[PDB]
């Protein structure tokens, strides 16, 4: 390729936007942030790695509160991810405004890949390099999850496994029972499955962080509780040998 | 030439070698599509490529309900497909405000492919790759089909087919309407469904297809659940 | 002009009058003051004709729009929401007096208000108009929980009717809505089917 | 200033006179109203008669450019609502009251329209000042599912009875009739009254008027 | 022009904590249309308010303080508003709104109770903005204010219940003396714990002076 | 109407090495009172301070105005500003608002830069002048002339021109103020006064009059 | 150029600036030291015939009564910031009733450098950044300043600086020949001689322009025959 | 009112195959003579006049503005204007300014250069056009004219008898206005010739 | 938004762009047009072939007015544009003189639009020629206009595919005395001749400008006509 790949306005002779591939090979270098969702909620199983221990705990955070009912994990570059997270805001806060109700979770995926695809057409912009997911559990509807990728393209999953990683830890959840299970007995899983993955010798250690959402928290998506995290972490470090 | 490969400009020989490969933009999915018209009945026919099991199947479909009395079925590069479909429904709605009565079919293709042309003039965009197919139901003419491109050319048809296997599923249809015959409900579904039967040579099963419909008695949009398509398949079993 | 609305366990009922008036000179003797909105929700002009035909178009617009892409049914608080700050935004520029009816799967049948300031009250019946202050009396003295829907559309029926004696303006047809699960189901009432009260002579 | 609008079996009918005055002196005796705004449509309008012109001219053009665009008869309600969201938008600043009517596709239509953007959908209406007995006329001796030949009486009448009786209209009558299949465009339809006979003359001598100066120019 | 108004809200503050008085009805001009309507609402768990005048633009500015805590209590970072804020943003807002000749008809009293310390402000359309441990809008000021004053100057230190009683009785005359009342009052109150909202109360009446 | 009359007056004096600014603290609006404690002096540096009457919520954020130009003075300059600075400012931001103004009257008082003190008077429209005492608000023409007689010894024969110390200027505000209460009703319920000298700012606050 | 203007190069530097101050050493020569009790500045003028009288050559001016300055580089694009100076000493003196200092002048002068895009930028504003070394130099309420700026918002206050085209020579030789107790005759007769050192001509007496600033006096720009005198040596 | 600010009356009548257009002459501010040759009918091609009356300004204004319209007219399409054209040019120029309008009250009269039959027209402030086959007049003294133009215009009259009646008309109607007078002029257009004529009037 | 122009002057003065636009419409659907004495006729080719392709569905010789029409030989899309811009042109005119616009004046105006397309910013040339017709003053009109924006008043022309060979033929069969018909025989002549298969009453579209209006063919005449 000569020059097809200097813009997004640019088709190349077989077809392909090499500037968004370009993107999501950005991703592909990202630590590993793979959710699930069961019965009753969502579960995001985050992992930040640790650079310059100087550092506080709890820096370079990668979950957002985007709204009082659905949560964020991203992937990827954390600047725009941030500045798409203030996007959702506004527009959560707008549809409130407007309507009268909490937004449900389709019609926010849809504003939000259109605005990450407004950037796919022209050349006076970059196409974003983060591919996050969404959250949500509600009593009308039930749980919802989406994803996100650098293109626009929104699809509702039962797991995923956004990050360097995309493969061989899917695997490890579709032996999991991703419908039947409720929300408290599957930390266990998706914690031994990021710590299973992880490779000790290309990296010296690293961070697990966590969320929750569902009928246990009354649809309000917080932290998970700590004196939980310890059992968790002691089943992945016995399950791992 | 020099920049005629990267913006919409026409080389020595006048064509716009961008739309050219948008064309081709169509074939990166894989996927493809048929479209029949009858007596008093439009069908549509779509694939169903889901190969993860840990992926919602009732989350991933083609066709969306532009409106009621009409129907719409896309391919090629999904990314722009939700934004030609949205510029659709505010283009029906607008008109339903403007002019106090519903817009047809024929309009709608004609303003969506209006459109779609400055894209071909201006330099700072580059065209949409997809191509959207169109049913509809007027109480002039009777059932109507259409389809626009990428380039803003559109053109009423009888029964067509797009994606991949275009030309190989075109002249074997055109081998059908060579004997006029009475197509009301029954025997459109069994040849759009034997065209791709025989195109690709797979026996298809009754979640590997998306099917719709809209005929004279019941003029909305429907989807054909699975229920009807196991009896159509078995049909002519 | 005289609207009312009542509600009932799985619907709702709309009344209103069928006359209009630029001073003392009647325009319109059957004018319709029942304006759907959606296939199940309705709603009650009052005031100035214009503006209420123009907000009302436009908020059907904007919730067709919003419910083709949701794919599914809207509530009744959406439209009123809608109204509110459609009338609120322009409130030194119109008189509307507007009331919302309607029903959807979530909760059942809903009633609300939005006078000329742009409020929103839900509440068990409402009322409004100029001929409105002459039956403020007989609403309360008559309405009781557990009402089912004949006695609800013969209530509305008499109301009407007695506001439409003493009020100039406003009479001539009593137009009638009766809303539901299964469908709407419309009624007109005229000449001796109008309510009669005895006249008083000494 | 005594319009009239009325619909029947297989059609419509509309009137009105043919009168203006600038105050209190008649400055007209001839006067069109009933305009033409689609092969199949026409709208009569009072008002401050140039409001109302420039409104229909405005509409009539829109409307050929839609059917020229989509390729078939267009309709009334387009042109409601085109009137009505053009008048609502100026709060009344326009003057152009009109008894809009027409036939399509459907069965025949009737609508009127005020300044301000409001609408009806009657059977039979009127206007201006002088619609008060014409409506009598109308409430008095009106039926459904009348014929052409009694319609046209019926309006002729109306309008009879709101020229004697009103010191702002009174001249020929006119008269408009649209079906499926004619369009009878009637101008005058009647005279009920004319200018009386002269019992003298006044002597129109020629060289009887003084003169200062004189010009000529030649042409080719 | 306001169409919908309301009527007088009373506020004291005891020892540790605040405690707030308003009634319900949207009253236009001088009919009782509305009358199960609260003009008091619960910003957060240290701070609540109430409104007189027009009903809308109490509404308006009700949505906007929610969504501005909503927006605060998304990051997370164990800050907070406090009452001194709510009370500095109310004025300016007003303020700014006033110099554009489009105001908030509306008057605004704030409770609150920070760490050991409570609050209790006043707010009118022009900007206006002071504290006391008591006060009192519209025709509350000339009816109910003496009384608070007049209990205060002798006893500076008041207890829960003293301020309860107090209100109901200063509520008990407004209701015999003035003519755009009701008698269905709500009465909150905010300890160290959080905020606490009572149902809709009557007073006590006697008539026997009818008899004379 | 987007004016009120909240009530209040301010007086100010100077001398050789010292100023004084003594208000009331009491709030007002119509024929009732809406509280008995809102004083007006308000403190800008370690010798230089203000005082204001007239419709609070001009009088409010006014304040706030100043204080932020007094902080970007500093961060801007690296020193602080002195009193004719101040002055100088205020004018300005008063005749911005000129076809729609405040309706404050405006007193301050302080060190001049030799250490000697300085009183400016000002209006609401932005013309300002130094003296020697000024009763700018409710009851000036009450205080003004008792203050002319017994500090410029004017329409007296025979009398030394002795100077000025501070404890007899505080007991004659104190007077004053003492005698102005009984014939204004805007004027009562408190006093309070403030002393800038050479070592920083003292605050006192006295009883007065209720009714 | 195929390389816009707002870019960095592989070393963390802009380039346009890198290549605006690669002008400044193609201007002539100034110098400005301070002392105790005054300030000094001096300019040399590279006149090209024995016509184009120099008493047009003006690269010494006033920014007021306390504060003057001189210019080395492109003399066209330093009378734009001149007028700013000027214009937010007189706004100051308005506003407070009082005199600008020195670092305030300079730090407005100098925030209008790097001001420049090829985009929007507020059209009406600039292209390209000034090519322009400044000298300031005046008393205030600190005994006698002087400071020094660059074309990239970098200034400095300093005690005696040279620029121009040979900025060297005439640092390495002014190193050694200051001590923080030098009166004016001294200092005006140093900066003098190093000028001979690195003048291009013979030094006439009016091949150069002078000024001084101390506190009693205000600027005083020399006249032809003061700058006798002083040469006789 | 403002109209009567300065005074002024024109008038236009039809003949077999001639046409008349004819004005006054007066400028005076609301008591007082100023000047007696003011200028108010003005060529817009050949066999096609205009008039208007009302305050000066706006007269002197729309007619500098017609002309620049009409020249490019003319010049881009190479062909003289019709009236027809030029009533509704005039109507949409007046239109335009709706709000902030000209006070004037034109008056058309001419041929067509097809077939040379007669053609008068009298617009108003705004519009609304009254093409007649009688007389049109516009003015402050319009009572006097239409009681005088009514009793007179058999329907068919020749040039003289033409001249003659509008000159008795507009000459026994002047005289009994007190802001409109001292002086008059008539125009006469026909297929190969035009006349131009002054008359005999009391200048009081 | 771009702001500078794409078509440039080279340094033999030639605009490149408009050369290429004029070679691919010298690429598409072949034309013809006459004018007798009576009025106008235009006539074109359907260079579509399939069988499905519903034909009662799209047109290449729509109408603007009522004595005034149109048709192409370049490319569809840049087509209705232009349809839809005279079409309010017209009633701009018509809004202000209330007069139906001639024929030399929208081509004019028509051209001053295709032709700013050619130096302004972010855009390039149209890729369609028109011939256009048209009846007014009792004086038939025919008009051509090319993207440089030039327009020629023209007799009998032809353009598209083989518009050499069709002037060459049409050079000697036609005189400013035939009557319609005769056209009509001569425009399918043409028509024919550079032809590539077999004629029938589908794949061609026809459209007279007379003393009435315009009008296209309804598929049955052009059937008898079809008969020699």
């Amino acid at each position: 390729g000569t020059g097809y790949d200097l813009s997004a306005s640019t088709f190349s002779p077989d077809g392909r936007v090499f500037q968004v591939e370009y993107a999501m090979k950005a991703v592909e270098n990202s630590s590993t942030a793979i959710g699930i969702r069961c019965k009753d909620g969502v579960v995001f199983g985050v992992e930040k790695l640790v650079l310059s221990k100087l550092y506080e705990e709890g820096s370079n955070k990668r979950l957002f509160n985007v709204d009082r009912h659905v949560g964020m994990a991203v992937a990827g570059l954390l600047a725009d991810a941030r500045s798409l997270a203030d996007i959702a805001r506004e527009e959560a806060s707008n549809f409130r405004s407007n309507f009268g109700y909490n937004i449900p979770l389709k019609h926010l995926a849809d504003r939000v890949a259109m605005y990450v695809h407004a950037y796919t057409l022209y050349s006076a912009v970059r196409p974003f390099g983060c591919s996050f997911m969404l959250g949500s559990y509600s009593v009308n509807d039930g749980a919802q999850l989406y994803m996100i990728d650098p293109s626009g393209v929104s699809y509702g999953y039962w797991g995923c496994a956004i990050g360097k990683a995309r493969q061989a830890a899917k695997t490890e959840i579709e032996k999991l029972q991703m419908k039947e299970m409720t929300c408290r007995d599957i930390v266990k899983e998706v914690a031994k499955i990021i710590y299973i993955v992880h490779d000790e010798v290309k990296d010296k250690a690293f961070e697990l962080e966590l969320s929750w959402v569902g009928e246990l928290t009354n649809g309000r998506h917080e932290i998970v509780p700590k004196d939980i995290r310890e059992e968790a972490e002691k089943y992945a470090k016995e399950s791992l040998k | 030439a020099g920049f005629d490969r990267h913006i919409t400009i026409f080389s020595p020989e006048g064509r716009l070698y961008q739309v050219e490969y948008a064309f081709k933009a169509i074939n990166q999915g894989g996927l493809t599509s048929v479209a029949v018209r009858g007596k008093d009945c439009a069908v549509i026919v779509t694939q169903k490529k889901v190969p993860d099991k840990l992926l919602d199947s009732s989350t991933v479909t083609h066709l969306f309900k532009i409106t009621e009395n009409i129907g719409c079925v896309m391919t090629g590069m999904t990314a722009d497909s939700r934004s030609q479909v949205q510029r659709a429904r505010y283009e029906a709605a607008n008109w339903k405000y403007k002019y106090g009565y519903e817009i047809p079919v024929d309009m709608l293709c004609k303003r969506i492919a209006d459109i779609s042309q400055v894209y071909t003039q201006n330099a700072e965009m580059r065209p949409l790759g997809c191509c959207m197919i169109l049913i509809g139901i007027d109480e002039e003419q009777g059932p109507q089909v259409y389809k626009c491109d990428p380039a803003g050319y559109y053109c009423g048809f009888k029964a067509t087919a797009a994606g991949v296997k275009q030309t190989e599923s075109t002249s074997f249809l055109e081998k059908k309407v060579k004997k006029k015959f009475d197509w009301t409900f029954e025997q459109t579904v069994e040849t759009a469904i034997t065209c791709l039967s025989t195109v690709l040579s797979i026996d298809f099963k009754p979640s590997e297809i998306e099917v719709g419909v809209v005929t004279v008695e019941n003029p909305k949009f429907r989807i054909l659940t699975e229920a009807e398509i196991d009896a159509h398949l078995v049909a002519l079993a | 002009t005289t609207i009312m609305a009542v509600q009932f366990d799985g619907g709702v009922v709309l009344g209103a009058d069928s006359r209009t008036t630029t001073g003392s000179y009647i325009a319109n003797r059957v004018t319709d003051k029942l304006t759907p909105i959606h296939d199940r929700i309705f709603c009650c002009r009052s005031g100035s004709a214009a503006d209420t035909q123009a907000v009302a178009d436009a908020v059907t617009y904007q919730l067709g729009f919003h419910s083709i892409e949701l794919n599914e049914p809207p509530l009744v608080h959406t439209a009123a929401s809608l109204f509110k700050e459609m009338c609120y935004r322009y409130r030194e520029d119109l008189m509307a007096g507007i009331i919302i009816a309607g029903w959807d799967p979530q909760e059942g049948g809903q009633v609300y208000s939005v006078p000329m300031g742009g409020m929103m009250v839900r509440q068990s019946f409402a009322i409004g108009g100029s001929g409105s202050s002459y039956i403020y009396g007989y609403v309360d003295a008559t309405y009781r929980e557990g009402m089912t829907k004949e006695e609800c559309l013969q209530f509305t029926a008499n109301a009407l009717a007695l506001a439409m004696e003493r009020d100039g303006s406003s009479g001539g047809v009593i137009r009638l809505a009766a809303i539901a699960e299964s469908g709407v189901e419309r009624q007109v009432l005229l000449g001796d089917q109008i309510p009669k009260f005895a006249v008083a002579t000494l | 200033t005594t319009i009239a609008g009325v619909v029947y079996k297989d059609g419509i009918v509309l009137g009105a006179d043919t009168r203006a005055t600038e105050g209190m002196v008649v400055a007209d005796k001839n006067c069109s109203k009933i305009h033409f705004i689609s092969p199949n449509i026409y709208c009569c309008g009072a008002g401050t008669a140039a409001d109302t012109d420039m409104t229909t001219q405005l509409i009539s053009s829109n409307l050929e450019l839609h059917s020229l665009s989509t390729g078939r008869l267009p309709r009334v309600v387009t042109a409601n609502r085109m009137l009505k969201q053009m008048l609502f938008r100026y709060r009344g600043y326009i003057g152009a009251a009109l008894v809009l009517g027409g036939v399509d596709v459907t069965g025949p239509h009737l609508y009127s329209i005020y300044p301000h953007g409001s609408t009806d959908k009657l059977p039979y209406v009127t206007m201006g000042s002088g619609s008060l007995a014409a409506m009598a006329v109308f409430e008095d001796k009106f039926r459904p599912d009348m014929e052409e030949e009694e319609a046209k009486n019926l309006v002729s009448e109306a309008i009879a009875a709101g020229i004697f009786n009103d010191l702002g209209s009174g001249s020929n009558i006119d008269l408009c009739v649209i079906s499926k299949n004619k369009l009878d465009f009637l101008r005058p339809y009647t005279v009920p009254n004319k200018k009386g006979t002269r019992l003298g003359r006044y002597r129109c001598e020629k060289g009887t008027t003084a003169v200062l100066t004189e010009k000529i120019t030649p042409l080719e | 022009n306001p169409m919908v108004t309301g009527t007088s809200v009373l506020g004291v503050k005891f020892e540790g904590g605040v405690v707030i008085a308003a009634d319900m009805l949207g009253s236009y001009g001088s009919l009782a249309r509305f009358r199960n309507i609260s003009r008091i609402m619960r910003v957060n768990n240290s701070t609540m308010l109430g409104a007189s005048g027009d009903y809308a633009d109490f509404q308006y500015l009700k949505q906007v303080l929610g969504q501005m805590v909503i927006d605060e209590e998304l990051l997370g970072d164990g800050h907070s508003y406090s009452p001194r804020a709510i009370h500095s943003w109310l004025t300016r807002a007003m303020y700014s709104r006033r110099s554009k000749m489009n105001p908030l008809w509306n008057t605004m009293v704030i409770g609150g109770y920070a760490d050991g310390e409570s609050f209790l402000g006043y707010v009118d359309m022009l900007g206006v903005a002071y504290e006391a441990p008591s006060l009192a809008t519209g025709y509350g000021a000339y009816l109910a204010q003496p009384l608070l004053r007049e209990v205060l100057e002798k006893q500076p230190v008041l207890s829960q219940t003293e301020a309860r009683d107090l209100v109901e009785r200063c509520m008990r005359v407004l209701y015999y003396r003035d003519a755009r009342s009701y008698n269905r009052f709500q009465t909150a109150t905010v300890t160290e714990k959080g905020v606490e909202i009572e149902g809709p109360l009557s007073t006590e009446t006697n008539w026997d002076i009818a008899h004379m | 109407s987007p004016y009120v009359f909240n009530g209040g007056t301010i007086l100010a004096i100077a001398g050789e090495d010292f100023a004084i600014v003594a208000s009331d603290t009491r709030l007002s609006e119509g024929f009732s009172i809406h509280t008995r404690d809102s004083p007006k002096c308000y403190k800008l540096t370690d010798k230089t301070v203000i005082g204001c009457s007239g419709f609070h919520g001009d009088c409010l954020t006014l304040t706030k105005i100043i204080e932020a130009r007094l902080k970007m003075y500093k961060h801007s300059n690296n020193k602080a500003m002195t009193t004719g600075a101040i002055a100088a400012m205020l004018s300005t931001i008063l005749y911005s608002r000129r076809f729609f103004p405040y309706y404050v009257y405006n007193i301050i008082g302080g060190l001049d830069e030799e250490g000697k003190g300085a009183v400016y008077s000002f209006d609401p429209v932005g013309s300002y002048q130094r003296d020697s005492f000024k009763a700018g608000g409710s009851a000036s023409a009450m205080l003004q002339p008792l203050l002319d007689n017994q500090v410029g010894f004017k329409n007296m024969q025979n009398v030394e021109h002795v100077p000025l110390s501070l404890d007899r200027a505080m007991r004659l505000v104190k007077d004053v103020f003492i005698s102005a209460a009984e014939r204004d009703v805007y004027t009562g319920d408190a006093l309070r006064i403030c002393i800038v000298t050479k070592e920083g700012i003292r605050e006192e606050t006295v009883s007065l009059r209720k009714d | 150029y195929d390389r816009g203007v707002n870019t960095f190069s592989p070393e963390g530097r802009l380039f346009q600036v890198e290549y605006d101050i690669e002008a400044i050493k193609l201007g002539s020569t100034a110098i400005g030291i301070q002392t105790s009790e005054g300030v000094c500045l001096a300019v040399e003028k590279r006149i090209t015939s024995p016509l184009m009288e120099p008493s047009s050559i003006e690269k010494i001016v006033e920014i007021d009564a306390h504060i003057g300055c001189a210019m080395s580089g492109l003399i066209a694009d330093a009378k734009t910031l001149i007028d700013k100076a000027r214009v937010e000493t007189q706004n100051h003196w308005f506003t407070y009733n009082e005199t600008m200092t020195v670092e305030s002048v300079t730090q407005a002068v100098s925030n209008l450098a790097l001001q420049f895009g090829e985009e929007d930028a507020d059209p009406g504003a600039m292209s390209r950044p000034f090519g322009v070394a400044l000298l300031f130099g005046g008393v205030d309420e600190k005994g006698p300043q002087l400071f020094h700026m660059d074309p990239s918002g970098t200034f400095v206050q300093c005690d005696a600086r040279a620029i121009g085209s040979a900025s060297e020579g005439a640092q390495s030789s002014l190193q050694e020949l200051y001590h923080k107790s030098m009166t004016l005759k001294e200092a005006i007769k140093s900066s003098l001689i190093i000028l001979k050192q690195v003048m291009e001509e013979k030094l006439n007496a009016t091949n150069i322009e002078l000024a001084t600033v101390q506190p009693g006096q205000n600027f005083h720009m020399f006249t032809k025959e003061e700058l006798e005198e002083v040469i006789k040596d | 009112s403002i109209m009567s600010y300065n005074g002024g009356a024109v008038m236009a009548m039809k003949g077999k195959n001639c046409v008349a257009i004819a004005a006054d002459r007066r400028f005076g501010i609301q008591a007082q003579l100023v000047t007696t040759d003011f200028q108010k009918i003005f060529p817009m091609g050949d066999r096609l006049y205009i008039g208007l009356a009302g305050l000066a300004t706006d007269v002197q204004t729309v007619a500098q503005r017609l002309k620049f319209r009409l020249n490019l007219y003319e010049l881009k399409e190479g062909r003289q204007i019709k009236p027809y054209t030029l009533m509704s040019m005039v109507a949409n120029l007046l239109y335009e300014k709706r709000f902030g309008p000209y006070y004037t009250e034109p008056v058309i009269a001419g041929l067509d250069p097809k077939t040379f039959k007669p053609f008068i027209c009298s617009l108003d402030l705004i519009g609304c056009p009254m093409v007649t086959d009688d007389f049109v007049v516009s003015g402050t003294c319009a009572e006097q004219m239409y009681g005088m133009c009514e009793s007179l215009w058999e329907p068919n009259m020749d040039p003289d008898h033409l001249f003659e009646t509008i000159s008795q008309a507009m000459l026994n109607a002047v005289d009994r206005d007190a802001v409109s007078g001292m002086g008059v002029i008539v125009h006469i257009i026909e297929k190969d010739k035009i006349t131009t004529r002054t008359l005999k009037a009391r200048m009081d | 938004g771009y702001s500078f122009s794409l078509t440039t002057f080279s340094p033999s003065g030639k605009l490149v762009q408009i050369e290429y636009a004029l070679a691919a419409v010298a690429g598409g659907a072949p034309s013809v047009g006459i004018k007798a004495a009576n009025g106008v006729v235009l006539a074109t080719e359907k260079k579509q072939k399939s069988i499905l392709y519903d034909e009662r569905s799209v047109h290449k010789v729509e109408p603007i007015t009522k004595h005034i029409g149109l048709v192409y030989s370049g490319m569809g899309p840049d087509y209705r544009v232009l349809v839809h811009r005279a079409r309010k042109l017209a009633q701009q005119y018509y809004l202000v003189y209330q007069e139906p616009i001639p024929t030399a004046q929208l081509v004019q105006r028509v051209a001053s639009v295709m032709q700013e397309y050619t130096q302004s910013g972010g855009v390039r040339p149209f890729g369609v020629s028109l011939l256009i017709c048209g009846w007014n003053e009792g004086r038939p009109y025919l008009f051509q206009s090319d993207p440089s924006g030039a327009y020629f008043a023209w007799k009998a022309t032809a353009m598209g595919k083989n518009y050499v060979n069709g002037k060459t033929f049409l050079e000697k069969r036609y005189n400013e005395d035939l009557e319609l018909e005769d056209a009509i025989h001569t425009a399918i002549l043409t028509l024919k001749e550079s032809f590539e298969g077999q004629m029938t009453e589908d794949n061609i579209e026809v459209g007279i400008c007379n003393e009435a209006g315009f009008r296209r063919l309804t598929p049955t005449e052009v059937k008898d006509y079809l008969a020699a």
